[PDB]
RNA sequence: GCAUGAAUGGCGUAACGAGGUCCCCGCUGUCCCCGGCCGGGGCCCGGCGAAACCUCUGCCUGGCGCGCAUGCCAGGGACC
RNA sequence: GGGCCAGGGUUCCACGGCAAUGGUCGUCAGCCGUGGGUUAGUCGGUCCUAACCCCGCCCGUAACUCGGCGCGGGGGAAAGGGAAACGGGUUUAUAUUCCCGUACCGCGGGGGUAGGUGCGGCAACGCAAGCCCGGAGGGUGACGCCUCGGGGUAGGCGGACCGGCCGAUGAGGCCGGCUAAGCGUAUAAGCCCGGGGAGUGCCGUAAUGGCGAGAACCGGGUGAAAGCGCGAAUGGCCCCCCCGUUAGGGGGGUUCCGCCGAUCCCUGGGGCCCGUGAAAAGCCCUCCGGGAAUUCCGAUCCCCCGCGACCGUACCGAGAACCGACACAGGUGCCCCUGGGUGAGAAGCCUAAGGCGUGUCGGGGGAAACCCGGCCGAGGGAACUCGGCAAACUGGCCCCGUAACUUCGGGAGAAGGGGUGCCUGCGGGUGCGUAACCCGCAGGUCGCAGUGACUAGGGGGGCCCGACUGUUUAAUAAAAA
RNA sequence: ACCCGAAACCGGUCGAUCUAGCCCGGGGCAGGGUGAAGUCCCUCAACCGAGGGAUGGAGGCCCGCUAGGGGUGCUGAUGUG
């Protein structure tokens, strides 16, 4: 006969990804690595500015900025002034650049 | 970026002394700036290889000196000959 | 006692031979046949980076169908036209003969003799002064200052060597030196003859100084001419 | 070193191997010639007043 | 040893074929005179001449 | 592996049989596309491929319809106009 | 300055060093002063089983002697 | 652990054995005896050339088997270039080689057809788009280091649902749910074509950037890895049943969704060189002349038939199949590859697959002294010693805060201080998502101790020498040399 | 020249699988940190100029039992291994 395998079981896993996911076991005396590790340096830059630029064309292909505000929010996007299209929306709403 | 004496040297940390890292970053600095091409007249030219250069824009390619395209030597010769 | 390095040099062991095949080749000109005359125009139709030459170099194509390698001078365009032989214009990257370039002119790659090929002046950033024309001797200024006399058949090329300037960035690392020297396979890095051995040098010792003068008679036998060899003077100026 | 790790790395080619002309085991295959009979350099044999092996081979 | 030249793959067929112990009708024949010859090999102990 | 496939100018590729074992499978990396004669610009009208790839298609697959393929379109426009200005 | 010195270089020097060298906080069985415990050997039993070395032998005190003796002299002691 | 060089050369497989070998024993074996075992058009050599070497002429030498430049010829890589094949099964031992299924390349041959004498696009281009011989040109072959974006595939994770095992015939856990070459087929980036006519600028990238020498914006062409369909379900896998002294015969599943994602592939940016990172055979295209073709010539297109030689192919590939005299803790080979959890991690620890109990003498024991490895140790804290040799202290991550000096870059993680677990929820980033990975906030609570194991710097102040990285007496000197 | 023992000297040849140097063709180096040149952006004043945040990945740079390489101290084990 070929006996059967006796996999590894991941029940344990599961509950702890589970419970990480709900926010438990991630304090700080929990964490071995580097913040920038943990959290890359090029790829948080690159998912940020991709997001803006989509939230900047979306806006321009609805009309609800022109032209010329369009180019001004792009070189401020690119030179780093907003953090989150949050922050970006905080902006068009203090400076009333949307319509 | 914004370094007072350094420059271009900055890569070597506190190594090599100071009159070579001022050389050093002193010609870089010179080099790797943007010259005007002879044959379009634009301000894109860059160092491709010691004493090859090309232009970016146009893409016409000439030699030079080993850092700078024209050298004091060779702008007296074009002279001479117009 | 032992060969110094010099001695063993001669012996062309791969140690100290050149490795002449990661060059583009031997740079001489046109068959003097073909240049005597009669004028050719020649089309630039590519710039390199000669390992070793200490200056960049160039490839030409002839109107008789004939590819040459040259050095280019400074300002050399790909795609321009130059011309070789008695009629050609003064203008950088001809080459004429030096009966036909006017005095005070800048050139470069000058024949010692008509035809050998050109000799003179062809590193990087060199230029050498036509001063006078004769019918037996045209005179030229060289680099190292030497007033020398050629035969008025010889053949140059006007302007001045590409890649000048050289000196002016320090090597700045051993490494950089490393490869520059790997590039031509010269020997490096190198030794002191005063901290050698005796057996391997006149100046070696345990007391790392020279036991005798360091200026060498020009008629001391091989494995002798080491340090100043047939100094006039020495020291500072 | 240079002892016995040293002679861990005789796994490379063998110096020496079959002759065609004379049947021993020392054709010299980098520089090819043989180092006992001098085959692939000579068209003569190797032969040398002051070696004795020739002789020992027809006990002479 | 993987890939062989047929003249070393031959000349080692010799040699394993020279390697055998000696016929006990042999043995029989010589009266007990003739017992193993020279060319006996361990191929872990004693190695080819090539 | 072998030594022969220990060196990089095979592709490797883990691929897994009906039978449910593992394999690698080589081949040999594909030919760079032809750049024209006169500026090393990019060409069209000619697909990559070995050798045996190409003697695998027909001829008039293998080059564009018009004269000079081995020059771009711009160089062939440059050439043509030249040459018949050179006649004339 | 027995008997330093300017390229067999003089002086200074940030950074660097399994280089040499002195001091301070802290730490500790390095030490005062050593004591416990764990595993492997050591020890016994069953097996395989050598080598270095070897004039013969083999107790002491004081002496003689080639001047520092298990072997000689006079004494002491000693079961294997 | 898996695969496979050089070297070894039969150590490979079965059966019969234990006189010797095996650090003990032996019924066992890499030992002994008897028989057997390596199947190629596609894998490699064979072909090309690189560093380099040889031979002929020639010159020198008293002379040569010696030394040599220049010409003519030949060799020179089992990891460089280079025509073509995959999957299932089979033997005690061989498999891309043997059998079955399905393909491809080279040469030659027999039909038909495209073309010789044909078309569609403004264009980039789309096309079956003549045959034989010689030559020229272009491309590819054909290339360095660093770094980044995009597409894809192995592999992995979670959920649903068919079967089996375990579990209480609870909850839950684990196993299987597979798919090669070859054919047909498209886009992505780059590049290119037609229209278009901008600046108090416009458009764009991760970043550098682009524009009257033609930008935004429209259409269109050529273009990789892959995926998809046939191959292909009768095959492989899991399960159930009738037979079971023995030998066999049948019936079912083999379906999806959502994520992470390579060091493995494809494709583009950018940066560096006083460093420039091979040649040739071969293959494709175009062009030049030459030769036939008209009740004829004739394919790079479709169908079919014939032939594809010689050599290697067993096995170890190493803590016992190699070298070192050895079943040697060294060297060669760390030469190519690595599931789950914790974790930044190819670290340490535990574990799945795979392997092993042969890093090979066993048994006994308060059975000591002493030696070597390890743990702790009251009070004091270097009083030891040539000398803090050895050991100990610190140790990960987050926050605050950092001196003299300085070549302004550093010193720097200076120094010094605070926090760290678990549980119940909220809020933020990117995201279609309550998918996936990260970042904060509030409360409750346990211990001596929350980087609780593992992983894991002690620090500061003077002086001499050498600027720094680096090299050295293989086997007493690593240093200021 | 009763017998044995030298360190050494000379001739001709054999060795670069160890090791030293160079040429040709190839394979390899987990993970993290710091942040040079370059390219920029924002807030106010504007005669000047101050304040703040980004991007970018260079280095014979840093930590590192990755692999690989070396051999400082214990003057540790062994030292007929
Ligand atoms: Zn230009
Ligand atoms: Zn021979
Ligand atoms: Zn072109």
């Amino acid at each position: 006969k070929k006996k059967p395998i006796k996999g590894q079981s991941r029940y344990r896993a599961k509950i702890r990804h589970e419970q990480k996911k709900k926010g438990r076991h991630r304090g700080p005396g929990s964490r071995k690595g580097k913040k920038t590790a943990r959290m890359g340096k090029k790829e948080l830059w690159i998912k940020t500015i991709r997001a803006l630029r989509k939230e900047l064309r979306k806006l321009k292909a609805q009309k609800k900025i022109d032209r010329k505000t369009y180019r001004m929010l792009y070189i401020r996007a690119k030179g780093g002034q907003f953090k989150n299209k949050h922050q970006l929306y905080l902006f068009l709403e203090e400076h009333g650049l949307l319509k | 970026s914004g370094t007072k004496k350094v420059g271009s040297a900055g890569r070597f940390g506190a190594r090599y002394g100071l009159k070579i890292r001022r050389r050093v970053a002193a010609v870089e600095a010179k080099m790797r700036q943007k010259h005007t091409c002879p044959v379009c007249g634009r301000k894109a030219v860059k160092r491709i290889s010691t004493g090859i250069w090309q232009c970016q824009k146009c893409g016409a390619t000439f030699a030079g000196g080993a850092y700078l395209p024209v050298t004091p030597a060779g702008k007296a010769v074009r002279r001479i000959t117009e | 006692g032992k060969s110094l390095i010099q001695q063993r040099r001669g012996k062309g062991s791969p140690t100290f031979k050149s490795p002449s095949h990661r060059f583009r080749g031997a740079v001489k000109y046109i068959p003097l046949n073909y240049t005597q005359e009669k004028t050719l125009r020649g089309v630039v139709e590519e710039i390199m980076h000669d390992p070793g030459r200490t200056a960049p170099v160039a490839r030409v194509k002839f109107e008789n169908g004939i590819e040459k390698l040259i050095i280019a001078p400074e300002g050399l365009l790909v795609g321009q036209e130059i011309y070789i032989g008695p009629d050609a214009p003064i203008a950088v990257g001809n080459t004429l003969p030096l009966a036909k370039i006017p005095e005070g002119t800048y050139v470069y790659n000058i024949e010692g003799i008509p035809g050998d090929g050109g000799k003179y002046v062809r590193a990087g950033g060199t230029y050498a002064l036509v001063v006078s024309r004769e019918p037996d001797k045209v005179i030229v200024q060289l680099p190292s200052g030497e007033l020398k006399a050629f035969n008025p058949m010889c053949r140059a090329t006007i302007g001045v060597v590409a890649g000048g300037g050289r000196l002016e960035k320090p090597l700045v690392k051993a490494g950089k030196a490393y490869y520059k020297y790997k590039a031509r396979n010269k020997f490096w890095p190198t030794p002191r003859g005063v901290k050698m051995n005796a057996v391997n040098h006149p100046f070696g010792g345990k007391e790392h100084h020279p036991g005798k003068p360091t200026t060498t008679s020009r008629r001391a036998p091989p494995g002798r001419k080491v340090g100043h060899i047939a100094a006039r003077r020495t020291g500072r100026r | 070193g240079s002892g016995t790790a040293t002679f861990g790395k005789r796994n490379s080619t063998p110096t020496h191997i079959r002759c065609r002309r004379c049947g021993r085991v020392s054709y010299n295959v980098k520089k090819g010639y043989c180092a006992a009979c001098g085959f692939g350099r000579s068209r003569r044999l190797r032969k040398y007043r002051w070696s004795k092996k020739w002789k020992k081979k027809k006990n002479a | 040893a993987r890939n062989k030249p047929l003249a070393k793959k031959l000349r080692l067929a010799k040699a394993l074929k020279q390697n055998r112990r000696v016929p006990v009708w042999v043995i029989v024949k010589t009266n007990r005179r003739v017992l193993t010859h020279p060319k006996r090999r361990y191929w872990r102990r004693t190695k080819l001449k090539e | 592996m072998k030594p022969m496939y220990r060196s990089r100018s095979w592709r490797r590729k883990y691929v897994r049989t009906p039978g449910g074992r593992v394999v690698i499978h080589f081949e040999r990396k594909k030919p760079k596309i032809a750049h024209c004669a006169m500026c090393g610009r990019p060409l069209n009208g000619i697909p990559r491929g070995r050798p045996v790839e190409m003697r695998k298609l027909p001829k008039t697959k293998k080059r564009p319809e018009r004269p000079m393929p081995h020059l771009c379109p711009r160089c062939m426009r440059k050439v043509m106009k030249e040459q018949i200005r050179a006649q004339l």
